[PDB]
């Protein structure tokens, strides 16, 4: 009954914004999200289902992550439009409904409920922001049509629209493919990845933070419910990792390169889909969410509209803690020991090998070794000479948040036997 | 002469890195920015995936 | 127990990086040396200080540690070498903490009793090296760094799939090497895993076609050569071959033995030969280290417990005296400012005892009997000749080129006509030279005392290639 | 054990004259060195007259440390010690006003001790230790006055040629380990008589051993390295060309006589090379 909290806070604030200043609405949104996160904590191991709304490990883990990213990105947003806060709340609820259900049509309603505010949140009014919003909107509506005809063919294979049905042969395969299309689109899986670089590049940096945390979390939370065959999974993984890393080599801009990196990481995460572990994947996505939110909060402190690769450099001289955290984050996103990115990568690779897919896994590993080119061109650059770059060195809010995120990344890298024992029912 | 040959071997490894980057930018040039290009490549990949699923 | 000796260099490196002052890292390395030598004594066997803790119970990962005979003398070698490099360093770049971190990491790596912990340290040791390389010198620093790092990573990441296969395809309950050795891999499945092992271990052994990372790595480091010393300690490949690669998948190694021995011989010869054409100290010593790894790989690949123990003993001692020569070159650079072999010829007359130290280190390099290199060199010859006489014979057209390059460099650097005159010796260099030559003499004259613990492992793991 | 002190003395002497060395007056290095040479001559003649000596100490597994003093070993010992002491006095005289007096006599002590370790040996590895130690001391002493490039390349070429011969030695030793597994001339000889096996391999080990002997005693083709030893001081040249570093080759044949006597073509070729 956290969904009740979200609905109540969103609907109350919708009117209260007419009586309350945007700062008051901001603080109210912060309180509501923190209370929803706490409610998730107190409900660890307390499954609660009403209808198609079903709370399992995936629901709890991924909604906790989404609320974390939402709280972080609200910490940064101070705009004098209460709307620019309300949407966040809305998106949260929507993504919540995406991970907490098995009904395919309710999945579609949740997809729309989370996707609509995300189109608008990217409107700092820069023309490229609008170009990105239009590309995003059209491709997302195309993916919604594909997902919908997949749900229709699913109902063609069985009397219910709930996942877990036995499933037929070719028609069930076609329906599952048409569902996976839209779901991986939301998860930045290739060959549906084209929107990601343009959208990440055009939108303001804190919006891309919110995206790169909550969108990917909720999309994989919805993906785990699907019984994806391993051959299509191999196709998606291979194409995503290869094209992502290769085209990321040639990129000159930080945000576009990072969108390509998120494509490669979604390809990596899709390996747990071989086993559908949802424990290892919860841990992996926890680490990736923390690191990327950190990096994009820093990028927001650098530049909202666009951040070039040189801008990242010299940050340590500018800010010591920020440079350290960016370096640690780059290494964790590379999946290097003793960092939690390595545990997530190892857990996904173990699930994939346990399913017996070898060439795909080796290719992902070789390409991930290739990724050190730009992962190092970013992580180490913290120490370079500062070139011309606008730099606003943030408030103490974001500094302490970045510190906590980096410390937690390295701590879960060193000692995963602390939380990972509790990513199932949660003893 | 073998020192020269080691120099050439390291240069060939560099050539491998350069082939990787060149392939990368050839795949990066695939994103032109016209939405029609993106939707066409989207539909092509989705058809390909649905064909593989058999 | 083992955990404390492993951790002490790491924590002291932390207290050097974050805390102050520079000097305390020297005594930390000394304390590590003392504790590693004590643990080397009274050693009953592998169980010496057994340590078991959970890391990923669900996955099957445990902190597994303990002292083999091999791990004992390797602990001793690393602790001694790093302590010498700590006192005489003169780097003072405020990064010796990174060197102590790498020392502790390599200690844990050799103390690895389970495969995943070995892999973890194998991958983690990439960080110090790249740091002390990047921000502490060199013009093409980032490029040689990318070369080395990409080589290691392209090799290593598929080896993760190899280790996942070794655990799963044998039905092992955990990653412990004991359990994995209890459940061997079957034919046409050990093939791929050993191939993944051989690429990742050869590119880091290093072997001939994959040695391209070593000269650029060694040149652009801190010119004092501390980073170069520890990177030379980073050639641990051979160990993983004998302990991990071959026993866990000997079936494919049975077929790949000829090619591996060929690579080892050709690497040795090519390194010791091209070292002659080297015009500078870093390139020369890089090719020397490649030669030594070629000989060690020959000894391990030959079977022949003689050759195996000899290759390992040669590996340890070669790390020692190569790090010694790197520090010597760094000190002569600090006092002169140039590492060219041609210029600054008169050193010997101005340098009273630095010439003799460099000469002892070089003699141990070319494998002169009475020093630590000769036992392993000759045992490896014996074992390889047992395995393949042709490859041991070709590979041992090495002492000739070894003598050539070592004496050419020593003469053109020290012996010839006097120049200006150069600083004689530093107070830290006194203890450095004393202890270095002491260790060289003790480990070369009494390879009976040492290397006894190496014999049972060698004979068992070599007969494993038998019936 | 008393046999080992004869070698231990021109080690303490070398360490004193090398480490501190010039902290002594000019005549002293010769005095200490000559005293060690004479007190090794004496204790070796006393052992030989007492019937002989044997000593075994632990070394590489399967390859122990064996010293055997018999008639053939004591003969060489007395020769080397007497000529070395005489050249020591002649060098005390001849070296005058030259720095490196201690360097000179420390290298002398090293040379004598290593030559003794060479001849007093029941195991081929110890023979090879002595071989390369003699090559080292010779390369050192030829370049005693190091300020000259001309008298550096001489010793350079010397030690390179020496190491070629020594590689031949190493390969013969590996052969005589693969076959029998002893590598101790005593037990290897007591086991080598009777059922000879792979006569090709036996003749090959003899051929490589003779190749090492050629490099040691500067025979064809390794002949060229000896004349440049003129570069070294005259008492060094005497010690290198008369008492040591050349007798090692013939002594190798004298000790491996059991091997070379059953090899007619090998011994014939050895005679041919001697004539050439």
């Amino acid at each position: 009954m956290t969904l009740a909290i979200l609905a109540v806070f969103s609907v109350a604030l919708t009117l209260l914004g007419f009586v309350l200043p945007p700062q008051g609405v901001k603080r109210a949104t912060l309180l509501g999200l923190a209370l929803a996160l706490a409610s998730l904590l107190l409900t660890w191991g307390k499954p609660f289902a009403f209808g198609p709304y079903a709370v399992d490990g995936v629901s709890q883990v991924f909604t906790l992550l989404a609320l974390l990213g939402a709280l972080w990105t609200v910490g940064l947003v101070r705009s004098g439009r209460f709307e620019f806060y309300l949407l966040v709340l809305y998106a949260a609820l929507g993504m919540h409904l995406l991970a907490s259900t098995r009904h395919l049509l309710l999945m579609l309603v949740a997809l729309e409920a989370l996707s609509l505010p995300l189109y608008a949140l990217a409107t700092w009014r820069r023309g490229q922001g609008l170009e990105a919003a239009l590309k995003y909107f059209l491709l997302g509506a195309l993916a919604a049509a594909f997902f919908l005809y997949g749900a229709a063919l699913f109902y063609g294979a069985t009397g219910s629209l709930v996942l877990g049905a036995p499933g037929e042969g070719p028609l069930y395969a076609l329906a599952l493919g048409l569902l996976l299309v839209g779901l991986g689109f939301k998860a930045a899986l290739a060959p549906f990845h084209f929107w990601t670089p343009d959208v990440y590049q055009g939108s303001p940096t804190p919006v891309v933070l919110f995206m790169a945390t909550s969108v990917k979390a909720a999309a994989f939370a919805a993906l785990l419910r699907v019984a994806a065959p391993p051959e299509a999974l191999a196709l998606l993984v291979a194409l995503s990792v290869v094209v992502g890393n290769l085209a990321a080599l040639a990129q000159k801009e930080a945000k576009r390169l990072l969108a390509y990196s998120s494509i490669a990481h979604a390809g990596y995460m899709a390996l747990a889909l071989y086993t559908g572990n949802a424990q290892a994947l919860g841990f992996y996505l926890l680490t990736y969410v923390l690191a990327t939110g950190l990096a994009f909060a820093v990028l927001s402190q650098i530049s909202p509209d666009r951040v070039p690769l040189e801008a990242l450099r010299g940050l340590y001289r500018k800010d010591p803690l920020l440079g350290l955290a960016f370096l640690v984050a780059m290494l964790s996103l590379l999946g290097l020991p003793p960092l939690a990115g390595f545990w997530g990568k190892y857990l996904a690779f173990a699930e994939a090998a346990r399913a017996g897919a070898w060439g795909v896994l080796v290719l992902a590993l070789v390409t991930s070794a290739v990724s050190a080119y730009y992962y190092l061109g970013l992580g180490l650059a913290v120490f370079a000479r500062p070139e011309e770059t606008p730099f606003r060195p943030g408030p103490p809010w974001a500094r302490a948040a970045v510190v906590a995120a980096g410390v937690l990344l390295l701590a879960l890298g060193l000692l995963p036997g602390l939380v990972l024992p509790a990513l199932a029912a949660g003893g | 002469a073998l020192f020269y040959g080691d120099r050439g071997l390291l240069s060939g490894y560099f050539g491998l890195g350069g082939a990787a980057r060149s392939l990368g930018q050839g795949l990066a040039r695939l994103q032109t920015g016209y939405l029609r290009v993106y939707a066409l490549l989207f539909v092509l990949g989705a058809l390909l995936l649905l064909g593989v699923m058999r | 127990m083992v955990v404390l000796a492993v951790l002490l260099p790491v924590v002291f490196g932390a207290l050097l990086l974050l805390g102050l002052p520079r000097a305390l890292g020297v005594l930390g390395a000394g304390l590590s040396f003392l504790l590693n030598l004590y643990l080397f004594l009274t050693h009953p066997g592998g169980v010496a200080h057994a340590f078991q803790a959970p890391l990923l119970p669900g996955a099957g990962v445990y902190w597994a540690f303990g002292l083999d005979g091999l791990s004992a003398l390797f602990f001793l070698t690393i602790a001694l070498t790093v302590f010498l490099g700590a006192l005489v360093a003169r780097v003072e770049g405020r990064f010796l903490g990174l060197a102590l971190l790498m020392e502790g990491l390599l200690l844990g790596l050799f103390a690895a009793r389970d495969l995943l912990v070995f892999y973890v340290f194998f991958e983690a040791a990439l960080i110090p090296a790249l740091l002390m390389l990047y921000l502490y010198g060199g013009e093409g620093r980032t490029r040689a760094l990318y070369t080395f790092v990409l080589f290691t990573l392209v090799g290593s990441l598929p080896m993760l799939a190899a280790v996942l296969g070794a655990r799963l395809l044998s039905g092992s309950p955990t990653f412990l090497l004991e359990d994995l050795l209890a459940h061997p891999l079957q034919e046409e499945a050990a093939f791929w895993v050993f191939l993944g092992f051989a690429l990742a271990f050869a590119i880091k052994t290093p072997l001939f076609p994959l040695h391209a990372w070593l000269p650029p790595f060694h040149q652009e480091n801190h010119p004092s050569g501390l980073a170069d010393a520890l990177g030379t300690l980073y050639k641990v490949g051979v160990f993983a071959f004998f302990r991990f690669a071959i026993p866990l998948a000997p079936e494919g190694f049975a077929q790949a033995q000829g090619l591996l021995l060929f690579l080892a011989a050709l690497s040795a010869l090519y390194g010791a030969w091209v070292a002659f054409a080297a015009k500078d100290f870093k390139t020369l010593l890089a090719y020397a280290g490649l030669s030594h790894m070629g000989v060690a790989a020959l000894g391990v690949f030959s079977g022949t417990p003689e050759g195996a123990m000899g290759g390992l003993y040669l590996l340890a001692a070669s790390g020692v005296y190569t790090g010694g020569l790197f520090l010597l070159a760094g000190r002569l650079y600090e006092r002169t400012g140039t590492l060219e072999i041609g210029r600054y010829r008169g050193l010997a007359q101005s340098a009273p005892g630095l010439a003799a130290l460099a000469l002892i280190l070089f003699l141990a390099m070319v494998g002169l009997p009475g020093l630590s290199g000769f036992p392993g060199e000759f045992l490896t010859l014996l074992g390889a000749y047992k395995a393949s006489p042709w490859l041991a014979a070709l590979a041992f057209l090495s002492v000739i080129a070894s003598a050539a390059y070592a004496l050419t460099a020593f003469q053109k650097t020290f012996w010839e006509e006097g120049g200006s005159g150069v600083k004689d010796l530093a107070g830290a260099e006194w203890g450095f030279a004393l202890l270095s030559v002491l260790a060289l003499l003790l480990m070369g004259v009494f390879p009976g005392y040492f290397a006894r613990g190496l014999h049972p492992l060698a004979e068992a793991f070599a007969k494993l290639l038998g019936g | 054990m008393a046999l080992l002190g004869t070698i231990l003395l021109p080690l303490l002497g070398f360490a004193l004259l090398g480490l501190f060395g010039k902290r002594m007056r000019e005549p002293l290095p010769g005095v200490l060195a000559s005293g060690l040479v004479l007190a090794s001559f004496l204790l070796g003649a006393g052992l030989l007259l007492s019937g002989g000596a044997r000593f075994q100490a632990e070394w590489l597994p399967g390859i122990p440390f064996s010293l055997l003093l018999d008639n053939l070993s004591g003969f060489m010992l007395l020769i080397v010690t007497g000529v070395g002491f005489l050249i020591h006095v002649y060098a005390i005289g001849y070296m005058g006003g030259d720095p490196g007096y201690s360097r000179f006599f420390a290298y002398f002590n090293l040379f004598i001790a290593m030559m003794l370790t060479l001849v007093l040996a029941d195991s081929y590895p110890v023979m090879f230790i002595g071989w390369e130690g003699v090559g080292l001391a010779s390369f050192l002493l030829i370049g005693f006055w190091y300020k000259n490039p001309q008298y550096a390349d001489s010793a350079r070429k010397a030690f390179i040629v020496n190491r070629i011969g020594d590689l031949g030695f190493m390969l013969g030793m590996a052969i005589l380990w693969a076959l029998y597994g002893t590598l101790s001339i005593s037990e290897l000889k007591e086991a080598m008589e009777g059922p000879l096996k792979n006569p090709d391999l036996l003749a090959l080990a003899g051929l490589l051993l003779f190749l090492g002997a050629v490099g040691k005693s500067a025979q064809i083709p390794l002949m060229v390295w000896l004349p440049d030893a003129m570069a070294g001081p005259t008492p060094v040249s005497a010690l290198i060309h008369a008492a040591t570093m050349v007798t090692a080759g013939v002594y190798l044949i004298a000790r491996s006589s059991f091997l070379y006597s059953v090899l007619p073509d090998v011994s014939y070729a050895i005679a041919v090379v001697g004539l050439l």
